[PDB]
C-alpha cells in the first residue's frame, strides 16, 4: 500500500461484539491524513473494520453498499429475517479477497467483520489479503495482533469467558488498548472510532473518541 | 549446511544413578553411504562426548578434547569432571565463533565425587536433566524422547528406552541409520552395546 | 513541483510553480501545470489519464449535464485506481479540492498541496491556513506558501501560476520571482 | 528411489522401493511407485509422483476408449508415445511395462525431456547406479522367473543398503502376457539380513 | 579422476584413471595419479587439476623428510593421520586443496594391510575397499556382493577388473583405463597388464 | 524469548522467560537468560556477558570498589561496537537500567517484547514498591509466554535492591508443567535387538 | 508471495474398524497466535473426515470444493453415499485442476472402505494420493510419526528372549488405544514444537458415525 | 526525530522531541536525545561517537584548556569523516551553532534543525526565525517548530525536551505533549 | 550427440553416435539419431534430449503426407528447404526446437548425392562434408585434406573411419561409437560392421 | 591462436601462429608467441601472453643463476616446475621446451589451474583440435626434421583456416641438443595457396 490504516481491534462480550480504530491515513512516516474512517457498518447488525491499502479499503466500502442495495432487490424482507448477516457479508468479502489473491491482484487490506447473527450468536471473524480466515474471542490487525489482543486475551481468554465479560469491562478494555496503541505505535492517532454491535441494544457507533 | 552433509544423530539420556549416550553409526557423502562403523562418541576418562554435524569437524574436535583433556589430566593430576568438561567444551567452541565448526556436542557422565548423572547439549550450554539430541534428526529425537522419557529409570530401563527412541528416530531419517551403539554409563562400569537396526 | 489548491469564501484557487526539471536540469522553466478538464474543474499533477478524464467529462456532460467536481475525482479515481489535485466550483458546493495521492485514494480537504515541495511547508501552510479567506487572502497564503516551497525544493521555481475558479468565472494570475521570493 | 524394470524369457519384472522423503524427513515407507494402468500395462514413479499418477490413471482411460472403438488393446508404444508427447507439451523419469501379442514384452522408458526409449533394461532414481550394476552383473535373458524375481529384489536391495533416498521394502511385479502378476512387498530391513545370511555378501555390517 | 582401492588379506590395490583432459581435448592418457610417500605406503588422489599433483608432493616431502629424521618408516596409521590433519587444515585456508585421496600401506609391524580414504574436508575412514566421487556409485554394489575379508590379490584383482568394467559401461566419461598398483610386505608394484 | 526490565522505588527487577527455540523446535525449555555479570549486576539478552563478567570482577579487585552499571555498560558498548541486551543493577550511586544505549523506567526486549511492552504500558506507575514491581514484570513475562510462539515455559526474577542482596528467584513462576501422560511407555526389558554387548574399561 | 504458513499439524490413523483425524486447533502467523481454536478437521458428510493442512486460505478453498462436489453427487446420484475411494478420486481432480498454480496443501482424508474398514488417504499439493493406515500432516508431523510408528506398529520391537529374531507381533488397538496414543504424541509434539498446543480435536470415523472430541493442549 | 539548536541574545538552545521508532514500533518514548560532550558543548544526532569525542575534550581540556563549540566540531569531522548538530556557549563567542550533515562536512549557522521532521519545517522556521530573539521568544520559536514537526512526522514525538546554554548555566526545560499540542 | 556426414561421388554417408545419457548413466548404447524422410532422402539429427526426435517425426510426417499426396518424391534439396523453415520457424516460437540435423539424400532427377547441414538457428548449407557441434572439431582437418569430389563409397567410409578415431581419441565423451547409412540410387543401407 | 610442439628424433618441433586479436578486431599478424628464455629453453603463449613474457624472462634469470651456482644448466623438469609453481601460487598454457645432456629432448606443458604435464606432443589454444588431429594423423618419432617441420607447419596451417582466431603467419622453431634453431616466418596466406597446389588438400577452396 502506500496510503495505510492501521491496527483495528475487536473483542466480543456477553451481549455482543465490540470493533475499534483510528481515523488515521499514514503516508510512510508522513501522518498526512486524519479524517479516515475505517469502521463500516453494514445493515444494522454488522460493522467492518478495515486496516492497510485506504484505496483498497474505499473500494470495499463501495462493494458493501452494492451487496446492500442488490439485498433489497425484489426482496420485501430486507428489513427483516431475509437482511444481510454478519456471516454473509463476511464470506462475500472473504471470496473477493481470495479470488483477488488468486489473480495475483490482491486487496491489500486486514478486514475484520464483527456483528450479531439473528439468532443472537456474536460473529467475529478476520481475513486478509492473502484469503487466510479465522474467529477468536478477541481480533486485532497489525499493530494490535501484537500489542492489543494480549490486554484483550487478558480479559477473554476462552470462549468460555465470554459470558462473563460485560459490554462496560469490554469496552473498557478496548479504550484502555488503544491508549497503548497510540502510545507505542507511531502510525497511529489519538482519534478513533468505536462501534458496539449488541443483540439487544443493537449497533451504537461512537465517532471522535479521544486517546 | 556441513551439518547435514554427514547425518548421524546423538541423543544422551539420565536415568537412576545411570546416564546413556547413543548414536548412530552411518557416516555419509550426501544421499552416499560410505562408513558404517563410524562411532560418533568419544569418551577421556570418565566423561564421555558424542559429537554430530561434519565429520572431518568431528575428528578434529575429538583429537582437540583428547589433547586438552590429556593436558588437562597432566597439570591437575586429576581426571576432567562432566561440567568442568563442559565448559571446556563450551570456551573451545566459542574460540572459534567466527569460524565454527559444524558440529552439535553431546557430554554425558557421571560425576565422580557427587555421582549424580550429567548430561549437556549445545557454546550455550543446555545442562537438561532428562535427555539431549542432536544430528540430523534432532526432531524425531525430540519428539521420540518427549514421549518415551520417564524419570529414574534403571540402567536396563534406560538401555531400552534410549534404544527405542534412538532407532525409531533413525528409521524416519534419510541420513541416519547404518547401525547404532548405545553406552550405558554408571560410576563402576560402563557398557557398550551395538543395536540391530534397518540397512537402508 | 509545487502544487496546491486552497478552498475560499467564494471559490477555489489552484496555484502551481512553472519548473519541471530532468535531474539537475530544467528542462522546461515555463510550463502550464494547472490543466483543465472541464469548464471549472481544473486538475494538477504532482497527462494521458487528463485527456481521458477530459473525454469521459465531456461525454458526462452530453448525456448528464455538467458534472461536479466529485465526479472528475471518481472518474480520475476510477482509472487511477483500476498525485493529483482536483479543484473545481459548483453554484450548489461553491467550490471543492480533492487530492488523489499515489495510491489511488480520494480525499476531501479544505486545501491541499502536493510535489516534492509540499513537505517543506507541511508546517508553514498547517499553521497560517484559515477557513473562509479572502480571495486576497488566499492568493497571499498561496503566493506564501510556494514562495518558501520553491526555496527549498530543487525542482520548484519559475513562476507561480493561479487559477481562480469562482462563480464569477476563471481567472489567471501569474507571480514573477521578483515579486514572491522578496516575500 | 529406485525403480527397475527387465525383460527375460518370462516376461517383464518391475520392481520399486516404497520410500518417500521431504527433504531429510522420511514421510513414507509405504508408497506405491507402480500405476496398475491396466490389467496388462505397468508405469513405474521416479520424481514427479503426481504428474505421472494422474497422466498414467489418464493413460488407461485412453487405452479403455481405443478398446471399445478398435475391439483391441493399445499397445505399449502407442501408451509410451501418448505418455511421451503428454510430457512434451509440459516441458520425471517413467517406465511403461506391458506385454501383448504383436510386440511381445515390452519396456519403454519415457523422462520429463520427452525422450523415450525401448530397451531390454532401466533404473531410474537416486540409486539407479546400484542396481544398474547388480542388473548388468546378473541379467540373462534365459533367467528364470524366481531367479529373475531374487535379481529385481536383490538389485533393489543394493540401492536401498547404499542410497540414503531408496529403501522401506520392495515391491515385485511380473508382467505375463497373460497381464503382470504382483509378488508381494518386501521389507529392505529383513531383506537385507536374509541376503546376507544366505548370500554372504555385505560382509562389512555386523550382524 | 577415478581412484579405486581395495584392501585383501595381504595386500592394497590402487586403481586410478589414466585420463588428462582439459578444455576441449584429453591432453593425456597415460596419467599416474598416484605418490609413494613411503616404501610401503602409497597414495593415489583425485580432485582440482592443480592442487593434487601439489598436495601430493607436499605430503611426500614431508613423510621423506619424517623417515630421513628419524632413520625410520611412519605407520600407513600415522600416515593417513598427518594427511587427514593437512586436509583439514586446507580446508579452511585460503583456498583450500580440493583433493581427495586414498592411501593404501602396509603395516609392516602389524603385518597387516591398510586402507584410508581421505576426502577434500578431512574425513579420513579405514575401509576395506573405496572410492572418491562418483566412483563409488558404479563400484559399491559389486564390492558390497563380492568382497571378502580373505580374499587373495589375485581376486582382489579380478574384482577390481569387473568394477572397471562397470565403470566402463555406464558412466558418461571415458577415462582412458586405469593404472594398477599394489602395496604389500614386498613394497609397491605396479599392474602393467590390466 | 521476552526479557522486561521494571525499576521500582528502591531497585530494579528483571526477567525472563526460559524457553530456547532452534527454528520452531524448543531445544531447552528452562534456559537461564538472566545473566550475573556482578553480584548486584544482571544482564539479559534477545559469552560476551561471560567476559564482561571476568573484566568486571578483575576492574573491581584492582579498584577496590564495588563495580558499577555504567562501567558494565560502557565495556559492553565497545565490545559490541568493536564487532541486544537489558542491564540492570544496583552499585553504589543507585539503580540502574539500561538497553543496549536507552535508559528506562521499563524495558523489554526479545519476540514477546510487544505484548510485555503492552502490559507494562497498561500496568506501570512511579513508585512502585518492590511486590508491585515483580508482579508488573512477572505479568509481562506471562503476556509474553502466552501470546508469542517464542517465549513459553516458566518466569525467572531478578531483584536487585539498593541497600540489600541481589536476589535471582530461579522460576520463580511455572505455569507450564506438563500433564501425566496417558500411558506409560516402559519398554519390557529385551525389547531391543543386541548385536554386540562389550564392557568399557575407562 | 500468494501463499503462506499458518501452522497446524494434522494425524490420520485408520484401524481395522474405525479412522482418527486429529489435529491441533492453534492458528498463527509467524510467531503470533491468530486463534488457539480454529478446526483444520472437517466432518463433509457420508462419515467422510477431511483436513487440508498448509495454506489456510488454500485449505479453505479445497475443502469448500470438495464439499461443493459432495452435493454434486448427491445431486446426480440420488442421495447415494460416497465411498472413501470415490472422494480421494474426485480429490486428486480437484487439486489437478490448479497442477501450475497449486493449492499448497496437503490433505488427508479419513473413513471406512466399502468393507468397513479405516481407511486414510493422503494427497500431494499437485493431486498424488494414496491409501495409507497412518499419516502425518504439518509441522510436527517428524515429531508424532515415529512415535506411532513404535506404539502402533511396534516398529524396533522385538519378543524378549528371541535375541531380536521374533518381531513382536502386531495387535488390535481399540480406538480408545489409539486416542491415548494421539493424545500422548500431540502433548510431546506440544512440549518442543512452538507450532502445537492450545487444543486436540480428534473425530472419530465408525459404522455409527464421527464422532468429535476435544482435548485441551498447553497453551505456551 | 525532531532536533534544533537556536542562537539567541544571550546564547543557545538545543531542542528535541524524545521518541526513538524501529519502523512503526515507538521502542522508546522518553528517550534522552540532547547529550553533553563538554560543560556548556552539547549535540544531538538525528552513540559511540559522542564517547570517543567527550573523551577527546577531556583530553583538551586537560591538556589545552577549555574548548569552544568549533573545537568540539572540528572534533566531531575528524572522526566522522575519517547528522550532528553542535550548539555551545563560550563567552567570547556567545553561543554557537555547529551542523554536520551526513556528509561529514561542518556548517556554522544561527540555527539549525536536523531529523525527519525538519522537512517539514523548513519553510516555517524559515519565515519565523528571527536574529537576536529574547529567550522566552527562542523558547516559544522552538516549541511551535518542534511541534509542527511532532505533529507532521511519525518518528517524531513524547516530550520536548531542552537545553538553554548562556553564561548564567545550562537549564533543562520540559514540555509534554498536552502543551506544546495545542499550540 | 556426434553427427557426420560425407557426401561422395555417387552417395552420401552419415554416421550418428550410439550413446544416450540422462544425468549419471548412459541409458542406451545402440540409439540411431537418424529418420528416413523418403526412399531417397536421410536426416539424423543431433540436440537437446526430447527436441530431436519430436521434431524428426513430425518432419518425417509431413514428407510422407506430400509423397501420397503428389504420388512424387520431394528432391533432397526440397526437403532441405522444408526443413530449414520449420527450423526457422521454431527459432522465434515460444520453445524453439535445440536440434541440428544433417539431410543425405539422392536426387534420383539430377542424379547427384546431396548433403546439407542445417543447425537449430536455420542456417542451411550444401555441403560436400559436414558435422554439427564440437564434433568437426575433430574432423575437418581431416576432410580439408583427404576428401576429393569424385571418392568412391569405399574411401568415404575409410575416410570416416579414421574420423572416428580421432573423436574417439581426443573427444573427453564417450559416445559409444557410431551407426554408419549410406544414401546412394539405391535407396537407404546401413553399415553394421563399422 | 594455436600454438603446438612436438618430440621427435631430431629434437623438438615448436610451431606457431602469430595473430592477436581483441575482439573481433586483429590487433597484430605478426606477434611472437615463442620465448626464448635462454639459448636452450623455449616457451609459448597461449592465453595470459603478459604473464607468461614476464615469467618465462625472469625463468631465464633463474636459469642463469642456477648456470652460474651449480656451473650447470638448469632443466627442463626445473624450469617448468618453477613455472608451475609460480602459476599455482597466483591461482594460460604454455609449453616449456628444452633439450638437456641428462633428460634429452623433453616438453612440459604448464596451463593456469597449475597443472604440470610431460609429454611427446601438445597443442593449445583455440585451434588445438585441428592442429591436434593432423599431428595425431601424421606424428612419428622417426621422423625427419624437414618433414617434421612440414607437419609442424601443416599442422598450424590446418588450425588457421579452419579457427577464425588463429592465422598471421607460422613461426617455426626446431630444439635440438646444441639449442633451438630459428626456421623462419611463414605467411599462412601463401602457406596455404602452397599447401594446396602441392598437396591436393582444401579441395572445397577455389584458387
Amino acid at each position: 500500500p502506500i496510503v495505510t490504516g492501521t491496527s483495528v481491534i475487536s473483542m466480543k462480550y456477553d451481549n455482543g461484539v465490540i470493533i475499534a480504530a483510528d481515523n488515521l491515513g499514514s503516508y510512510g512516516s508522513l501522518l498526512r491524513f486524519n479524517g479516515v474512517e475505517r469502521l463500516i457498518p453494514v445493515g444494522d447488525n454488522t460493522v467492518v473494520g478495515i486496516s492497510g491499502d485506504i484505496s483498497d479499503m474505499q473500494h470495499i466500502e463501495r462493494l458493501l453498499k452494492d451487496l446492500v442495495t442488490e439485498n433489497a432487490y425484489d426482496n420485501p424482507l430486507a428489513d427483516a429475517e431475509e437482511a444481510l448477516e454478519p456471516s454473509y457479508i463476511f464470506e462475500y468479502l472473504a471470496t473477493v479477497m481470495y479470488q483477488r489473491r488468486s489473480k495475483m491482484n490482491p486487496l491489500w487490506n486486514a478486514i475484520i467483520v464483527a456483528g450479531v447473527q439473528s439468532n443472537g450468536d456474536q460473529f467475529l471473524r478476520y481475513v486478509n489479503l492473502l484469503g487466510v480466515t479465522y474467529s477468536s474471542p478477541t481480533l486485532a490487525t497489525g499493530f494490535g495482533a501484537h500489542m492489543a489482543n494480549p490486554l484483550l486475551r487478558k480479559v477473554v481468554d476462552r470462549e468460555s469467558d465470554i459470558p462473563k465479560t460485560t459490554v462496560q469491562v469490554a469496552e473498557e478494555a478496548i479504550v484502555n488498548a488503544m491508549r497503548v496503541l497510540y502510545y507505542r505505535d507511531a502510525r497511529s492517532s489519538r482519534n478513533f472510532s468505536l462501534a458496539i454491535i449488541d443483540k439487544n441494544t443493537g449497533l451504537t457507533f461512537k465517532k471522535n473518541l479521544q486517546v | 549446511d556441513p551439518s547435514s552433509i554427514n547425518g548421524g544423530i546423538v541423543v544422551a539420556m539420565t536415568g537412576k544413578d545411570c546416564v546413556a549416550i547413543a548414536c548412530d553409526l552411518r557416516l555419509g557423502s550426501q544421499s552416499l553411504g560410505v562408513s558404517n562403523k563410524f562411532e560418533k562418541i568419544f569418551h577421556y576418562g570418565h566423561v564421555f562426548l558424542g559429537i554430530t554435524g561434519l565429520a572431518t569437524d568431528v575428528t578434529t574436535l575429538n583429537e582437540m578434547f583428547r589433547y586438552k583433556t590429556n593436558l588437562y589430566k597432566l597439570k591437575e593430576e586429576r581426571a576432567i569432571e562432566p561440567e568442568t568438561f563442559t565448559q571446556l567444551v563450551s570456551s573451545s567452541l566459542y574460540e572459534r565463533r567466527f569460524g565454527p565448526y559444524f558440529v552439535g556436542p553431546v557430554v554425558a557422565g557421571i560425576n565422580s565425587k557427587s555421582g549424580k548423572p550429567f548430561i549437556a547439549g549445545f557454546g550455550c550450554i543446555d545442562e537438561a536433566k532428562d535427555f539431549i539430541v542432536s544430528g540430523t534428526a534432532s526432531d524425531q529425537l525430540f519428539g521420540m524422547c518427549e514421549s518415551l522419557y520417564e524419570p529414574n529409570l534403571e540402567p536396563e530401563d534406560l538401555f531400552e528406552t534410549i534404544s527405542q527412541a534412538l532407532l525409531n528416530a533413525a528409521d524416519r531419517d534419510a541420513l541416519s541409520g547404518w547401525g547404532a551403539v548405545v553406552y550405558i554409563i554408571k560410576k563402576d562400569e560402563v557398557v557398550k552395546r551395538y543395536l540391530k537396526m534397518r540397512q537402508d | 513541483t509545487s502544487i496546491m489548491a486552497v478552498t475560499f469564501k467564494d471559490g477555489v484557487i489552484l496555484g502551481a510553480d512553472s519548473r519541471t526539471t530532468t535531474g539537475a536540469y530544467i528542462a522546461n522553466r515555463v510550463t502550464d501545470k494547472l490543466t483543465r478538464v472541464h469548464d471549472k474543474i481544473w486538475c494538477c499533477r504532482s497527462q494521458a489519464i487528463a485527456d481521458i478524464v477530459q473525454y469521459h467529462l465531456e461525454l458526462y456532460t452530453s448525456q448528464y449535464g455538467t458534472p461536479s467536481t466529485e465526479t472528475a475525482a471518481s472518474v480520475f479515481k476510477e482509472l487511477c485506481y483500476e498525485g493529483i489535485i482536483v479543484a473545481g466550483y459548483d453554484d450548489k458546493n461553491k467550490g471543492e479540492v480533492y487530492t488523489i495521492p499515489l495510491g489511488g485514494s480520494v480525499h476531501k480537504l479544505p486545501y491541499a498541496i502536493a510535489g516534492s515541495g509540499s513537505t517543506f511547508i507541511y508546517g508553514y501552510c498547517d499553521k497560517n491556513f484559515r477557513e473562509n479567506m479572502s480571495k486576497e487572502e488566499t492568493v497571499d497564503f498561496i503566493k506564501h506558501s510556494l514562495s518558501q516551497a520553491i526555496k527549498w525544493d530543487g525542482s520548484s521555481g519559475g513562476v507561480i501560476r493561479m487559477v481562480v475558479l469562482t462563480a464569477a468565472g476563471v481567472e489567471r494570475l501569474i507571480f514573477y520571482p521578483d515579486e514572491y521570493e522578496q516575500l | 528411489t529406485t525403480t527397475l524394470a527387465f525383460r527375460f524369457q518370462g516376461g517383464i519384472i518391475v520392481a520399486v522401493d516404497s520410500r518417500a522423503t521431504a527433504g531429510n524427513w522420511v514421510a513414507s515407507q509405504t508408497v506405491k511407485k507402480v500405476i496398475e494402468i491396466n490389467p496388462f500395462l505397468l508405469g513405474t514413479m521416479a520424481g514427479g509422483a503426481a504428474d505421472c499418477q494422474f497422466w498414467e490413471t489418464w493413460l488407461g482411460s485412453q487405452c479403455r476408449l481405443h478398446e471399445l472403438r478398435e475391439k483391441e488393446r493399445i499397445s505399449v508404444a502407442a501408451a509410451s508415445k501418448i505418455l511421451s508427447n503428454l510430457v512434451y507439451q509440459y516441458k520425471m523419469g517413467t517406465m511403461i511395462c506391458g506385454y501383448t501379442r504383436k510386440e511381445g514384452p515390452t519396456i519403454y522408458y519415457v523422462d520429463s525431456d520427452g525422450t523415450r526409449l525401448k530397451g531390454d533394461i532401466f533404473c531410474v532414481g537416486s540409486g539407479q547406479t546400484f542396481a544398474y550394476g547388480v542388473l548388468d552383473s546378473n541379467y540373462k535373458w534365459d533367467l528364470s522367473v524366481e531367479d529373475a524375481l531374487y535379481l529385481g529384489k536383490r538389485s533393489i536391495l543394493a540401492a536401498a543398503h547404499r542410497d540414503a533416498y531408496s529403501g522401506g521394502s520392495v515391491n515385485l511385479y511380473h508382467v505375463t502376457e497373460d497381464g503382470w502378476i504382483y509378488h508381494g512387498n518386501h521389507d529392505v530391513g529383513e531383506l537385507f539380513w536374509k541376503v546376507k545370511e544366505e548370500e554372504g555378501s555385505f560382509n562389512n555390517v555386523i550382524g | 579422476d577415478i581412484i579405486l582401492g581395495i584392501r585383501v588379506q595381504d595386500s592394497v590395490i590402487l586403481a586410478s584413471s589414466k585420463a588428462v583432459t582439459r578444455g576441449i581435448s584429453v591432453l593425456k592418457d597415460s596419467d599416474d595419479k598416484t605418490r609413494q610417500l613411503s616404501p610401503h605406503t602409497l597414495m593415489s588422489f583425485a580432485g582440482e587439476a592443480g592442487d593434487t599433483v601439489q598436495f601430493a608432493e607436499y605430503i611426500q616431502a614431508n613423510i621423506q623428510l619424517y623417515s630421513i629424521r628419524e632413520d625410520y618408516e611412519l605407520s600407513p596409521q600415522a600416515v593417513s593421520s598427518f594427511v587427514r590433519q593437512e586436509l583439514a587444515k586446507s580446508i579452511r585456508s585460503r583456498r583450500p586443496y580440493q583433493v581427495n585421496v586414498l592411501i593404501g600401506g602396509y603395516d609392516k609391524k602389524k603385518n597387516k594391510p591398510e586402507l584410508y580414504q581421505i576426502d577434500y574436508l578431512g574425513t579420513k575412514v579405514e575401509l576395506p575397499y573405496g572410492a572418491h566421487g562418483y566412483s563409488g556409485f558404479y563400484t559399491f554394489f559389486l564390492l558390497d556382493h563380492h568382497y571378502r575379508p580373505d580374499m587373495t590379490t589375485e581376486e582382489g584383482l579380478d574384482l577390481l577388473k569387473l568394477c572397471v568394467q562397470e565403470l566402463e559401461k555406464r558412466m558418461p566419461m571415458d577415462f582412458k583405463g586405469v593404472i594398477v598398483k599394489i602395496v604389500d610386505k614386498d613394497g609397491i608394484r605396479q599392474v602393467d597388464d590390466f | 524469548t521476552t526479557i522486561v526490565g521494571v525499576k521500582f522505588n528502591n531497585g530494579v527487577v528483571i526477567a525472563a522467560d526460559t524457553r530456547s527455540t532452534q527454528g520452531p523446535i524448543v531445544a531447552d525449555k528452562n534456559c537461564a537468560k538472566l545473566h550475573r555479570i556482578s553480584p548486584k549486576i544482571w544482564c539479559a539478552g534477545a559469552a560476551v556477558t561471560q567476559l564482561i563478567g571476568s573484566n568486571i570482577e578483575l576492574h573491581s579487585l584492582y579498584t577496590s570498589r564495588e563495580p558499577r552499571v555504567v562501567s558494565a555498560l560502557q565495556m559492553l558498548k565497545q565490545h559490541l561496537f568493536k564487532y541486544y541486551l537489558i542491564v540492570a543493577g544496583v552499585d553504589p550511586t543507585g539503580s540502574h537500567l539500561f538497553s543496549i544505549t536507552d535508559v528506562g523506567y521499563y524495558l523489554s526486549l526479545g519476540s514477546g517484547s510487544l505484548a510485555a511492552m503492552a502490559v507494562l504500558e497498561s500496568h506501570w506507575k512511579q513508585d512502585l514498591t518492590k511486590e508491585e514491581a515483580i508482579k508488573l514484570a512477572s505479568d509481562a513475562i506471562q503476556a509474553g509466554i502466552w501470546n508469542d510462539l517464542g517465549s513459553g515455559s516458566n518466569v525467572d526474577v531478578c531483584v536487585m535492591e539498593i541497600g540489600k542482596d541481589a536476589e535471582y528467584l530461579r522460576n520463580y513462576l511455572t505455569p507450564n508443567v506438563r500433564e501425566e501422560k496417558q500411558k506409560s511407555y516402559k519398554f519390557p526389558r529385551g525389547t531391543t535387538a543386541v548385536l554386540k554387548e562389550s564392557i568399557v574399561n575407562i | 508471495n500468494p501463499y503462506g504458513d499458518n501452522g497446524g499439524t494434522i494425524l490420520g490413523i485408520a484401524g481395522e474398524d474405525f479412522a482418527v483425524l486429529a489435529g491441533d486447533t492453534r492458528n498463527i502467523t509467524d510467531y503470533s497466535i491468530n486463534s488457539r481454536y480454529e478446526p483444520k478437521v472437517f466432518d463433509c458428510g457420508d462419515n467422510i473426515v477431511m483436513s487440508a493442512n498448509g495454506f489456510a486460505a488454500d485449505g479453505d478453498a479445497l475443502v469448500k470444493r470438495f464439499k461443493n462436489s459432495v452435493k454434486w453427487y448427491h445431486f446426480d446420484h440420488n442421495d447415494k453415499k460416497l465411498s472413501i475411494n470415490s472422494a480421494a478420486r474426485n480429490i486428486q481432480h480437484l487439486l489437478y485442476g490448479k497442477r501450475f498454480f497449486p493449492y499448497y496443501v496437503h490433505t488427508i482424508i479419513a473413513g471406512l472402505d466399502e468393507d468397513g474398514k479405516g481407511a486414510v488417504y493422503s494427497f500431494d499439493p499437485v493431486g498424488s494420493y494414496e491409501r495409507e493406515q497412518c499419516r502425518a500432516g504439518g509441522a510436527a508431523a517428524s515429531l508424532i510419526m515415529p512415535f506411532l510408528d513404535n506404539q502402533v506398529n511396534f516398529k524396533n520391537q522385538y519378543e524378549p528372549g528371541t535375541n531380536g529374531k521374533v518381531k513382536k507381533p502386531l495387535k488390535y488397538l481399540s480406538v480408545e488405544e489409539v486416542i491415548k496414543l494421539v493424545r500422548d504424541s500431540f502433548t510431546s509434539a506440544t512440549e518442543r514444537h512452538i507450532q502445537v498446543g492450545d487444543g486436540l480435536e480428534i473425530l472419530i470415523v465408525t459404522k455409527d458415525g464421527v464422532r468429535k472430541e476435544f482435548y485441551e493442549l498447553k497453551r505456551d
